[PDB]
Protein backbone atom coordinates (compact mmCIF):
# COMPACT_ATOMS: atom_id res chain seq x y z
CA UNK A 1 0.00 0.00 0.00
CA UNK A 2 1.07 3.03 -1.14
CA UNK A 3 -0.24 6.99 -1.96
CA UNK A 4 -0.41 8.12 -5.12
CA UNK A 5 1.66 11.30 -6.38
CA UNK A 6 -0.46 13.72 -8.21
CA UNK A 7 0.44 16.06 -11.21
CA UNK A 8 1.45 19.36 -11.41
CA UNK A 9 -1.51 19.56 -13.70
CA UNK A 10 -4.07 18.39 -11.25
CA UNK A 11 -2.72 20.91 -8.68
CA UNK A 12 -1.83 23.85 -10.65
CA UNK A 13 -4.18 27.17 -10.81
CA UNK A 14 -5.11 29.54 -7.99
CA UNK A 15 -4.02 29.09 -4.76
CA UNK A 16 -4.15 31.65 -1.04
CA UNK A 17 -1.49 31.46 1.18
CA UNK A 18 -3.08 32.39 4.44
CA UNK A 19 -0.76 33.52 7.54
CA UNK A 20 -1.27 35.89 10.08
CA UNK A 21 -4.75 37.02 8.99
CA UNK A 22 -2.66 38.08 5.48
CA UNK A 23 -3.51 36.61 2.60
CA UNK A 24 -1.05 36.01 -0.43
CA UNK A 25 -2.41 35.07 -4.31
CA UNK A 26 -0.39 32.55 -5.66
CA UNK A 27 -1.00 31.16 -9.54
CA UNK A 28 1.31 27.62 -8.77
CA UNK A 29 2.01 26.97 -12.67
CA UNK A 30 2.78 24.09 -14.89
CA UNK A 31 5.86 26.19 -16.04
CA UNK A 32 8.93 23.87 -15.61
CA UNK A 33 11.33 25.52 -12.69
CA UNK A 34 13.56 22.04 -13.08
CA UNK A 35 13.36 18.50 -13.43
CA UNK A 36 11.10 18.17 -10.30
CA UNK A 37 10.24 21.61 -9.81
CA UNK A 38 7.60 23.90 -11.65
CA UNK A 39 6.96 27.60 -11.45
CA UNK A 40 4.75 29.38 -8.88
CA UNK A 41 3.72 33.37 -9.24
CA UNK A 42 2.86 35.52 -6.83
CA UNK A 43 3.81 38.83 -4.79
CA UNK A 44 7.28 38.36 -3.55
CA UNK A 45 6.64 41.30 -0.56
CA UNK A 46 3.60 39.30 0.14
CA UNK A 47 4.96 36.05 0.42
CA UNK A 48 7.99 37.65 2.39
CA UNK A 49 5.78 37.85 4.98
CA UNK A 50 4.13 35.00 5.84
CA UNK A 51 6.96 32.58 4.87
CA UNK A 52 10.80 32.86 5.57
CA UNK A 53 11.19 33.45 1.79
CA UNK A 54 9.66 34.10 -0.92
CA UNK A 55 9.72 30.63 -2.75
CA UNK A 56 9.58 30.38 -6.75
CA UNK A 57 8.81 26.74 -7.42
CA UNK A 58 6.79 23.96 -5.81
CA UNK A 59 5.80 20.34 -6.71
CA UNK A 60 3.01 18.20 -5.23
CA UNK A 61 4.64 15.20 -3.10
CA UNK A 62 2.54 12.19 -2.32
CA UNK A 63 1.24 13.58 1.11
CA UNK A 64 0.85 17.50 0.59
CA UNK A 65 2.86 20.26 -1.41
CA UNK A 66 6.22 21.74 -1.46
CA UNK A 67 7.06 25.47 -1.99
CA UNK A 68 10.56 25.79 -3.44
CA UNK A 69 13.53 27.99 -4.18
CA UNK A 70 14.81 28.51 -7.53
CA UNK A 71 17.60 26.04 -6.88
CA UNK A 72 14.38 23.41 -5.74
CA UNK A 73 15.36 23.40 -2.13
CA UNK A 74 12.22 23.63 0.44
CA UNK A 75 11.64 26.49 1.62
CA UNK A 76 8.18 25.13 3.18
CA UNK A 77 6.50 21.63 3.09
CA UNK A 78 2.60 21.90 3.18
CA UNK A 79 0.94 18.64 4.85
CA UNK A 80 -2.50 17.94 2.71
CA UNK A 81 -4.96 17.93 5.91
CA UNK A 82 -8.14 17.21 4.05
CA UNK A 83 -8.96 20.15 2.20
CA UNK A 84 -6.26 22.16 3.25
CA UNK A 85 -2.59 21.85 3.01
CA UNK A 86 -0.69 23.62 6.35
CA UNK A 87 2.68 24.47 7.01
CA UNK A 88 4.10 25.20 10.53
CA UNK A 89 6.38 28.15 11.31
CA UNK A 90 10.01 27.38 13.54
CA UNK A 91 8.17 29.07 16.28
CA UNK A 92 4.99 27.04 15.42
CA UNK A 93 2.85 29.26 13.81
CA UNK A 94 0.62 27.78 10.56
CA UNK A 95 0.40 28.58 7.46
CA UNK A 96 -2.58 27.73 5.29
CA UNK A 97 -2.95 26.90 1.51
CA UNK A 98 -5.62 26.50 -0.20
CA UNK A 99 -7.16 26.24 -3.62
CA UNK A 100 -9.52 28.89 -4.74
CA UNK B 1 34.96 28.66 14.94
CA UNK B 2 35.66 25.17 12.79
CA UNK B 3 34.89 23.33 15.62
CA UNK B 4 31.57 24.70 16.06
CA UNK B 5 30.84 23.67 12.41
CA UNK B 6 31.78 19.88 13.61
CA UNK B 7 30.20 20.02 16.97
CA UNK B 8 26.75 21.08 14.87
CA UNK B 9 27.30 18.48 12.35
CA UNK B 10 27.75 15.55 15.32
CA UNK B 11 24.66 16.35 16.79
CA UNK B 12 22.43 16.48 14.02
CA UNK B 13 19.33 13.80 14.06
CA UNK B 14 20.00 12.84 17.62
CA UNK B 15 17.10 10.00 17.91
CA UNK B 16 15.93 7.62 20.47
CA UNK B 17 16.33 8.14 24.61
CA UNK B 18 13.36 9.62 25.32
CA UNK B 19 13.70 12.71 22.78
CA UNK B 20 10.58 14.06 21.64
CA UNK B 21 10.22 15.38 17.99
CA UNK B 22 7.39 16.69 16.46
CA UNK B 23 5.04 15.63 19.37
CA UNK B 24 6.11 11.97 18.68
CA UNK B 25 8.54 9.62 20.72
CA UNK B 26 12.22 9.18 18.99
CA UNK B 27 12.59 5.75 18.12
CA UNK B 28 16.57 4.90 17.71
CA UNK B 29 17.24 2.95 14.53
CA UNK B 30 17.12 -0.19 15.97
CA UNK B 31 13.65 0.36 17.63
CA UNK B 32 12.81 1.58 14.44
CA UNK B 33 13.79 -1.98 12.90
CA UNK B 34 12.01 -3.51 15.45
CA UNK B 35 9.08 -1.54 14.72
CA UNK B 36 8.58 -2.11 11.43
CA UNK B 37 8.91 -6.07 11.51
CA UNK B 38 5.98 -6.00 14.17
CA UNK B 39 3.87 -8.10 12.07
CA UNK B 40 6.26 -10.96 12.80
CA UNK B 41 5.53 -12.49 9.71
CA UNK B 42 8.51 -13.58 7.58
CA UNK B 43 9.03 -16.05 4.56
CA UNK B 44 10.81 -18.30 6.93
CA UNK B 45 7.89 -18.46 9.35
CA UNK B 46 6.21 -16.75 12.32
CA UNK B 47 8.53 -15.42 14.38
CA UNK B 48 11.04 -17.04 12.88
CA UNK B 49 14.09 -14.29 12.54
CA UNK B 50 17.96 -13.99 11.10
CA UNK B 51 17.61 -16.50 8.75
CA UNK B 52 18.34 -16.10 5.54
CA UNK B 53 15.94 -16.85 2.45
CA UNK B 54 16.23 -18.11 -0.93
CA UNK B 55 12.74 -16.26 -2.63
CA UNK B 56 11.72 -16.93 -6.48
CA UNK B 57 9.87 -14.23 -8.61
CA UNK B 58 7.91 -14.30 -11.77
CA UNK B 59 6.01 -11.77 -13.66
CA UNK B 60 2.79 -13.64 -14.66
CA UNK B 61 0.99 -13.22 -18.15
CA UNK B 62 -2.24 -11.40 -16.23
CA UNK B 63 -5.37 -12.02 -19.06
CA UNK B 64 -7.30 -8.31 -19.40
CA UNK B 65 -10.05 -9.62 -18.11
CA UNK B 66 -9.31 -11.66 -14.92
CA UNK B 67 -10.29 -9.98 -11.81
CA UNK B 68 -7.40 -10.83 -8.21
CA UNK B 69 -8.07 -11.35 -5.12
CA UNK B 70 -8.64 -7.36 -4.00
CA UNK B 71 -11.46 -7.74 -6.64
CA UNK B 72 -9.45 -5.56 -9.40
CA UNK B 73 -9.51 -6.19 -12.53
CA UNK B 74 -8.08 -4.32 -16.14
CA UNK B 75 -4.44 -6.86 -15.34
CA UNK B 76 -1.78 -7.12 -17.01
CA UNK B 77 2.05 -8.50 -17.28
CA UNK B 78 4.97 -6.04 -16.33
CA UNK B 79 6.25 -4.71 -19.43
CA UNK B 80 10.20 -4.85 -19.97
CA UNK B 81 10.94 -1.40 -18.00
CA UNK B 82 8.87 -2.55 -15.19
CA UNK B 83 10.52 -5.68 -14.81
CA UNK B 84 13.93 -4.09 -15.31
CA UNK B 85 13.61 -1.91 -12.43
CA UNK B 86 11.84 -4.31 -10.30
CA UNK B 87 14.65 -6.42 -10.71
CA UNK B 88 16.75 -3.78 -9.66
CA UNK B 89 14.45 -2.90 -6.41
CA UNK B 90 14.75 -6.92 -5.49
CA UNK B 91 18.61 -6.79 -6.13
CA UNK B 92 18.97 -3.69 -3.50
CA UNK B 93 17.19 -6.04 -1.16
CA UNK B 94 19.25 -8.89 -1.25
CA UNK B 95 22.48 -6.69 -0.98
CA UNK B 96 21.53 -5.99 2.67
CA UNK B 97 20.15 -9.02 3.74
CA UNK B 98 20.67 -12.82 3.13
CA UNK B 99 17.93 -13.09 0.81
CA UNK B 100 18.43 -15.13 -2.51
CA UNK B 101 15.77 -14.26 -5.10
CA UNK B 102 15.63 -16.80 -8.48
CA UNK B 103 12.76 -15.70 -11.55
CA UNK B 104 10.70 -18.68 -12.48
CA UNK B 105 8.89 -18.69 -15.30
CA UNK B 106 5.98 -17.21 -16.03
CA UNK B 107 3.27 -19.71 -15.28
CA UNK B 108 5.83 -21.65 -12.15
CA UNK B 109 4.69 -20.66 -9.11
CA UNK B 110 6.74 -17.99 -7.66
CA UNK B 111 6.59 -16.96 -4.10
CA UNK B 112 6.50 -13.14 -5.19
CA UNK B 113 4.96 -11.84 -8.01
CA UNK B 114 4.13 -8.18 -9.90
CA UNK B 115 0.83 -7.61 -11.81
CA UNK B 116 -0.47 -4.25 -12.99
CA UNK B 117 -4.02 -3.21 -12.38
CA UNK B 118 -6.12 -0.37 -14.13
CA UNK B 119 -9.96 -0.85 -13.40
CA UNK B 120 -11.74 -1.14 -9.73
CA UNK B 121 -14.41 -2.94 -11.33
CA UNK B 122 -15.26 -3.85 -15.55
CA UNK B 123 -15.29 -0.75 -17.37
CA UNK B 124 -14.27 1.29 -14.67
CA UNK B 125 -10.64 2.74 -14.39
CA UNK B 126 -8.96 3.53 -11.13
CA UNK B 127 -7.60 6.71 -11.15
CA UNK B 128 -6.91 6.84 -7.58
CA UNK B 129 -4.71 4.02 -6.20
CA UNK B 130 -0.95 3.51 -6.21
CA UNK B 131 -0.19 0.10 -5.28
CA UNK B 132 -0.46 -2.60 -2.60
CA UNK B 133 0.57 -6.21 -1.71
CA UNK B 134 0.44 -9.03 0.96
CA UNK B 135 3.16 -9.82 3.75
CA UNK B 136 4.09 -13.50 3.70
CA UNK B 137 1.73 -16.06 5.05
CA UNK B 138 -1.20 -13.89 4.28
CA UNK B 139 -4.33 -17.13 4.75
CA UNK B 140 -7.51 -15.41 3.27
CA UNK B 141 -10.34 -17.73 2.71
CA UNK B 142 -8.88 -20.80 2.62
CA UNK B 143 -5.93 -19.52 0.07
CA UNK B 144 -2.33 -18.06 0.85
CA UNK B 145 -1.95 -14.58 -0.75
CA UNK B 146 1.44 -13.84 0.49
CA UNK B 147 4.07 -12.17 -1.97
CA UNK B 148 1.54 -10.66 -4.55
CA UNK B 149 2.03 -7.30 -5.35
CA UNK B 150 -0.33 -5.05 -7.79
CA UNK B 151 0.33 -1.36 -9.08
CA UNK B 152 -2.42 1.00 -11.04
CA UNK B 153 -0.26 0.85 -14.21
CA UNK B 154 -2.54 4.12 -14.84
CA UNK B 155 -0.06 6.16 -12.78
CA UNK B 156 2.87 7.10 -15.51
CA UNK B 157 5.34 6.39 -12.95
CA UNK B 158 4.45 2.77 -12.39
CA UNK B 159 3.63 2.60 -16.20
CA UNK B 160 7.42 4.24 -15.87
CA UNK B 161 9.82 3.23 -13.02
CA UNK B 162 13.00 3.96 -15.22
CA UNK B 163 12.09 7.73 -16.02
CA UNK B 164 10.09 8.53 -12.40
CA UNK B 165 11.57 7.66 -9.21
CA UNK B 166 8.59 7.66 -7.21
CA UNK B 167 7.54 4.40 -9.47
CA UNK B 168 10.98 3.01 -8.41
CA UNK B 169 10.52 3.61 -5.30
CA UNK B 170 6.87 2.12 -5.09
CA UNK B 171 8.36 -1.12 -6.40
CA UNK B 172 11.22 -1.17 -3.90
CA UNK B 173 8.20 -0.33 -1.03
CA UNK B 174 6.18 -2.94 -2.01
CA UNK B 175 8.35 -5.63 -1.90
CA UNK B 176 9.24 -4.88 1.53
CA UNK B 177 5.78 -6.00 2.18
CA UNK B 178 6.28 -9.00 0.42
CA UNK B 179 9.40 -9.53 2.41
CA UNK B 180 7.72 -9.14 5.31
CA UNK B 181 7.53 -5.24 6.42
CA UNK B 182 4.98 -2.95 7.63
CA UNK B 183 4.53 0.69 7.66
CA UNK B 184 5.93 2.27 10.62
CA UNK B 185 3.02 3.18 11.76
CA UNK B 186 -0.56 2.12 11.58
CA UNK B 187 -1.66 3.72 8.74
CA UNK B 188 -3.23 2.37 4.87
CA UNK B 189 -3.66 4.46 1.91
CA UNK B 190 -7.38 5.27 0.89
CA UNK B 191 -8.26 4.37 4.96
CA UNK B 192 -9.49 7.84 5.99
CA UNK B 193 -7.31 10.36 6.11
CA UNK B 194 -3.78 9.27 7.40
CA UNK B 195 -1.22 11.91 7.75
CA UNK B 196 2.08 12.46 10.14
CA UNK B 197 -0.08 12.95 13.14
CA UNK B 198 -1.07 8.87 13.09
CA UNK B 199 2.74 7.94 13.27
CA UNK B 200 3.68 5.72 16.19
CA UNK B 201 7.99 7.93 16.34
CA UNK B 202 9.46 10.72 14.93
CA UNK B 203 11.45 9.04 12.78
CA UNK B 204 8.51 7.77 10.47
CA UNK B 205 9.56 9.90 7.01
CA UNK B 206 10.82 9.01 4.11
CA UNK B 207 14.00 10.25 5.28
CA UNK B 208 14.58 6.89 7.25
CA UNK B 209 12.50 4.51 5.24
CA UNK B 210 11.04 4.32 1.72
CA UNK B 211 7.94 1.81 4.05
CA UNK B 212 6.86 5.46 5.30
CA UNK B 213 4.12 7.94 3.56
CA UNK B 214 5.46 11.16 4.89
CA UNK B 215 7.78 13.74 3.42
CA UNK B 216 11.36 13.51 4.84
CA UNK B 217 10.44 17.45 5.06
CA UNK B 218 8.60 16.38 8.77
CA UNK B 219 12.19 15.73 9.89
CA UNK B 220 13.86 18.16 8.64
CA UNK B 221 15.81 15.91 5.03
CA UNK B 222 15.56 17.69 1.73
CA UNK B 223 15.45 15.16 -1.32
CA UNK B 224 15.01 18.09 -3.85
CA UNK B 225 11.84 16.50 -5.33
CA UNK B 226 13.22 12.87 -5.51
CA UNK B 227 13.03 9.60 -3.94
CA UNK B 228 15.34 7.02 -2.37
CA UNK B 229 15.35 3.99 -4.55
CA UNK B 230 16.56 1.21 -2.45
CA UNK B 231 16.05 0.72 1.66
CA UNK B 232 16.91 3.79 3.99
CA UNK B 233 18.79 3.33 6.77
CA UNK B 234 15.48 1.93 9.39
CA UNK B 235 14.68 0.00 6.23
CA UNK B 236 18.23 -1.45 6.47
CA UNK B 237 17.62 -2.80 10.52
CA UNK B 238 14.27 -4.10 9.83
CA UNK B 239 14.96 -6.73 7.07
CA UNK B 240 18.46 -7.48 8.31
CA UNK B 241 16.39 -8.34 11.64
CA UNK B 242 14.29 -10.76 9.46
CA UNK B 243 16.71 -12.40 7.66
CA UNK B 244 20.39 -11.64 8.97
CA UNK B 245 22.80 -9.23 7.93
CA UNK B 246 24.71 -9.65 4.28
CA UNK B 247 28.20 -10.09 4.76
CA UNK B 248 29.07 -10.64 1.30
CA UNK B 249 27.93 -7.42 0.00
CA UNK B 250 30.59 -5.14 -1.33
CA UNK B 251 33.49 -6.46 0.57
CA UNK B 252 36.57 -4.75 -1.41
CA UNK B 253 37.55 -1.51 -1.85
CA UNK B 254 34.79 0.71 -2.81
CA UNK B 255 33.79 3.83 -3.99
CA UNK B 256 30.17 5.53 -4.05
CA UNK B 257 28.79 8.52 -5.35
CA UNK B 258 31.38 9.77 -8.68
CA UNK B 259 33.80 7.33 -10.31
CA UNK B 260 31.78 4.72 -8.13
CA UNK B 261 32.76 1.38 -8.22
CA UNK B 262 29.42 0.07 -7.11
CA UNK B 263 27.42 -1.78 -10.31
CA UNK B 264 24.29 -0.04 -8.76
CA UNK B 265 22.34 2.99 -9.72
CA UNK B 266 21.51 4.86 -6.62
CA UNK B 267 24.92 4.88 -5.37
CA UNK B 268 26.31 6.13 -8.08
CA UNK B 269 26.15 9.54 -10.08
CA UNK B 270 28.11 11.30 -13.05
CA UNK B 271 27.33 14.64 -12.83
CA UNK B 272 26.33 17.60 -10.48
CA UNK B 273 22.58 17.35 -11.51
CA UNK B 274 22.52 13.67 -10.63
CA UNK B 275 22.20 14.04 -6.90
CA UNK B 276 21.86 10.44 -4.88
CA UNK B 277 20.05 9.25 -2.40
CA UNK B 278 21.08 6.30 -0.23
CA UNK B 279 22.06 4.87 2.75
CA UNK B 280 25.21 2.56 2.65
CA UNK B 281 25.80 -0.78 3.45
CA UNK B 282 29.29 -2.42 3.35
CA UNK B 283 30.67 -5.29 4.40
CA UNK B 284 34.49 -4.59 4.23
CA UNK B 285 37.03 -3.18 2.78
CA UNK B 286 38.88 0.55 1.85
CA UNK B 287 36.13 2.41 1.08
CA UNK B 288 35.42 6.39 -0.15
CA UNK B 289 32.57 8.77 -0.44
CA UNK B 290 33.29 10.64 -3.37
CA UNK B 291 31.38 13.47 -3.59
CA UNK B 292 33.93 15.67 -5.65
CA UNK B 293 31.75 16.51 -8.79
CA UNK B 294 29.28 18.52 -6.23
CA UNK B 295 29.38 22.21 -6.57
CA UNK B 296 27.03 22.30 -3.18
CA UNK B 297 28.35 23.00 0.18
CA UNK B 298 28.19 19.95 1.84
CA UNK B 299 28.53 18.04 4.91
CA UNK B 300 29.70 14.26 5.19
CA UNK B 301 29.89 12.51 8.58
CA UNK B 302 31.79 9.15 8.59
CA UNK B 303 30.12 7.74 11.60
CA UNK B 304 28.21 4.51 11.13
CA UNK B 305 23.99 5.46 11.39
CA UNK B 306 24.64 9.17 10.94
CA UNK B 307 23.45 11.66 8.28
CA UNK B 308 25.23 13.63 5.58
CA UNK B 309 24.20 16.91 3.33
CA UNK B 310 25.34 15.31 0.25
CA UNK B 311 24.73 17.49 -3.02
CA UNK B 312 22.80 19.91 -2.21
CA UNK B 313 20.07 17.88 -0.81
CA UNK B 314 19.70 17.50 2.93
CA UNK B 315 19.66 14.53 4.87
CA UNK B 316 19.86 12.46 1.68
CA UNK B 317 22.91 9.82 2.75
CA UNK B 318 23.29 8.13 5.40
CA UNK B 319 25.77 5.10 6.65
CA UNK B 320 23.88 2.21 8.14
CA UNK B 321 24.47 0.29 11.80
CA UNK B 322 28.41 -0.96 12.00
CA UNK B 323 29.73 -0.14 8.53
CA UNK B 324 32.66 1.55 8.84
CA UNK B 325 33.48 3.95 5.39
CA UNK B 326 37.09 4.93 5.52
CA UNK B 327 37.64 7.89 3.39
CA UNK B 328 35.76 11.06 2.04
CA UNK B 329 36.15 13.78 -0.54
CA UNK B 330 34.30 17.02 -0.55
CA UNK B 331 33.29 18.96 -3.90
CA UNK B 332 33.73 22.46 -4.57
CA UNK B 333 31.82 23.78 -2.17
CA UNK B 334 32.96 24.75 1.16
CA UNK B 335 32.12 21.56 3.25
CA UNK B 336 32.39 19.87 6.93
CA UNK B 337 33.73 16.27 6.98
CA UNK B 338 33.95 14.18 9.67
CA UNK B 339 36.05 11.43 10.25
CA UNK B 340 35.09 8.61 12.71
CA UNK B 341 37.83 6.48 14.60
CA UNK B 342 39.38 4.77 11.66
CA UNK B 343 42.31 6.25 9.67
CA UNK B 344 40.70 8.14 7.37
CA UNK B 345 41.72 10.19 4.19
CA UNK B 346 39.51 13.01 4.52
CA UNK B 347 40.02 15.82 1.27
CA UNK B 348 38.31 19.30 1.23
CA UNK B 349 38.62 20.09 -2.26
CA UNK B 350 37.75 23.51 -3.60
CA UNK B 351 36.23 25.95 -1.16
CA UNK B 352 36.44 26.68 2.66
CA UNK B 353 36.68 23.67 4.00
CA UNK B 354 36.22 22.08 7.68
CA UNK B 355 38.18 18.73 8.41
CA UNK B 356 38.50 16.55 11.00
CA UNK B 357 39.69 13.44 11.06
CA UNK B 358 38.81 12.11 14.45
CA UNK B 359 40.57 9.22 16.38
CA UNK B 360 43.09 7.31 14.07
CA UNK B 361 45.78 8.02 11.97
CA UNK B 362 44.28 10.04 9.41
CA UNK B 363 45.29 12.10 6.43
CA UNK B 364 44.07 15.44 5.76
CA UNK B 365 44.28 17.66 2.30
CA UNK B 366 42.60 21.22 3.02
CA UNK B 367 43.23 21.45 -1.09
CA UNK B 368 42.25 25.26 -2.69
CA UNK B 369 40.81 27.65 -0.39
CA UNK B 370 40.99 28.92 2.94
CA UNK B 371 40.82 25.43 5.09
CA UNK B 372 40.49 24.20 8.57
CA UNK B 373 41.71 21.38 10.24
CA UNK B 374 39.78 20.61 13.98
CA UNK B 375 41.79 19.28 16.39
CA UNK B 376 39.62 17.97 20.02
CA UNK B 377 41.82 15.29 21.92
CA UNK B 378 45.37 14.02 22.68
CA UNK B 379 44.96 11.14 21.12
CA UNK B 380 43.04 11.98 17.78
CA UNK B 381 46.68 11.92 17.12
CA UNK B 382 49.16 10.51 19.18
CA UNK B 383 53.35 10.88 19.21
CA UNK B 384 54.03 7.89 17.42
CA UNK B 385 50.85 7.62 15.18
CA UNK B 386 49.99 11.04 13.94
CA UNK B 387 47.73 13.08 11.98
CA UNK B 388 49.44 14.55 8.90
CA UNK B 389 47.84 17.75 7.36
CA UNK B 390 49.16 17.06 3.43
CA UNK B 391 49.01 20.73 1.87
CA UNK B 392 49.14 23.16 4.42
CA UNK B 393 49.13 27.22 2.89
CA UNK B 394 50.69 29.30 5.33
CA UNK B 395 48.60 32.31 6.16
CA UNK B 396 45.79 30.90 4.63
CA UNK B 397 44.90 27.50 6.29
CA UNK B 398 44.29 27.38 10.27
CA UNK B 399 44.39 24.44 12.84
CA UNK B 400 42.14 24.69 15.49
CA UNK B 401 42.91 23.92 18.74
CA UNK B 402 40.08 25.70 20.28
CA UNK B 403 38.29 22.91 21.98
CA UNK B 404 41.36 22.50 24.10
CA UNK B 405 41.00 25.84 25.53
CA UNK B 406 36.81 25.96 26.02
CA UNK B 407 37.73 22.28 27.92
CA UNK B 408 40.69 24.16 30.06
CA UNK B 409 37.81 26.84 30.78
CA UNK B 410 40.70 29.59 29.97
CA UNK B 411 41.53 30.57 26.69
CA UNK B 412 45.57 31.71 27.64
CA UNK B 413 45.36 27.71 27.68
CA UNK B 414 47.01 26.48 24.94
CA UNK B 415 50.17 28.49 24.56
CA UNK B 416 53.34 28.37 22.32
CA UNK B 417 56.54 27.88 24.22
CA UNK B 418 60.21 27.49 22.41
CA UNK B 419 61.22 25.08 24.79
CA UNK B 420 59.02 22.26 27.33
CA UNK B 421 59.07 22.58 30.40
CA UNK B 422 56.52 19.93 31.34
CA UNK B 423 53.67 21.96 31.84
CA UNK B 424 49.92 21.33 30.45
CA UNK B 425 49.06 23.26 27.65
CA UNK B 426 51.95 23.95 25.82
CA UNK B 427 52.37 23.79 21.81
CA UNK B 428 55.53 23.84 20.13
CA UNK B 429 56.54 24.28 16.71
CA UNK B 430 59.16 23.77 14.91
CA UNK B 431 60.32 23.42 11.04
CA UNK B 432 61.85 20.52 9.31
CA UNK B 433 63.48 22.17 6.41
CA UNK B 434 64.59 19.16 4.72
CA UNK B 435 61.23 17.88 4.78
CA UNK B 436 59.51 20.88 4.79
CA UNK B 437 57.36 19.38 7.50
CA UNK B 438 55.99 21.38 10.39
CA UNK B 439 55.49 18.97 13.88
CA UNK B 440 53.32 20.91 16.26
CA UNK B 441 53.65 19.36 19.75
CA UNK B 442 51.40 19.75 22.44
CA UNK B 443 51.27 18.76 25.83
CA UNK B 444 47.77 18.38 26.63
CA UNK B 445 47.99 16.32 30.11
CA UNK B 446 51.20 18.16 30.88
CA UNK B 447 53.24 15.22 30.89
CA UNK B 448 57.15 14.33 30.97
CA UNK B 449 56.32 14.44 27.38
CA UNK B 450 53.73 15.80 24.86
CA UNK B 451 50.82 13.77 23.89
CA UNK B 452 49.72 15.15 21.29
CA UNK B 453 51.72 15.70 17.56
CA UNK B 454 50.58 16.90 14.36
CA UNK B 455 52.95 16.67 11.38
CA UNK B 456 51.73 19.08 8.96
CA UNK B 457 53.54 19.14 5.17
CA UNK B 458 54.03 22.38 4.78
CA UNK B 459 54.95 26.14 6.95
CA UNK B 460 52.73 27.61 9.40
CA UNK B 461 52.71 30.96 10.89
CA UNK B 462 52.12 30.46 14.64
CA UNK B 463 50.91 34.42 14.29
CA UNK B 464 48.27 33.83 11.77
CA UNK B 465 47.64 30.22 11.26
CA UNK B 466 46.01 29.41 14.30
CA UNK B 467 42.38 28.99 15.83
CA UNK B 468 42.11 28.74 19.68
CA1 LIG C 1 33.65 -2.18 0.52
CA1 LIG D 1 35.32 -0.02 5.09
CA1 LIG E 1 35.20 21.69 -0.62
CA1 LIG F 1 39.91 9.06 12.01
CA1 LIG G 1 39.54 23.31 0.34
CA1 LIG H 1 43.92 25.24 1.54
CA1 LIG I 1 43.42 11.15 14.03
ZN1 LIG J 1 2.69 -0.04 1.83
Amino acid sequence: SSLRLPSAAELSGQWVLSGAEQHCDIRLNTDVLDGTTWKLAGDTACLQKLLPEAPVGWRPTPDGLTLTQADGSAVAFFSRNRDRYEHKLVDGSVRTLKKK
Amino acid sequence: TGYDAVDDLLHYHERGNGIQINGKDSFSNEQAGLFITRENQTWNGYKVFGQPVKLTFSFPDYKFSSTNVAGDTGLSKFSAEQQQQAKLSLQSWADVANITFTEVAAGQKANITFGNYSQDRPGHYDYGTQAYAFLPNTIWQGQDLGGQTWYNVNQSNVKHPATEDYGRQTFTHEIGHALGLSHPGDYNAGEGNPTYNDVTYAEDTRQFSLMSYWSETNTGGDNGGHYAAAPLLDDIAAIQHLYGANLSTRTGDTVYGFNSNTGRDFLSTTSNSQKVIFAAWDAGGNDTFDFSGYTANQRINLNEKSFSDVGGLKGNVSIAAGVTIENAIGGSGNDVIVGNAANNVLKGGAGNDVLFGGGGADELWGGAGKDIFVFSAASDSAPGASDWIRDFQKGIDKIDLSFFNKEANSSDFIHFVDHFSGTAGEALLSYNASSNVTDLSVNIGGHQAPDFLVKIVGQVDVATDFIV
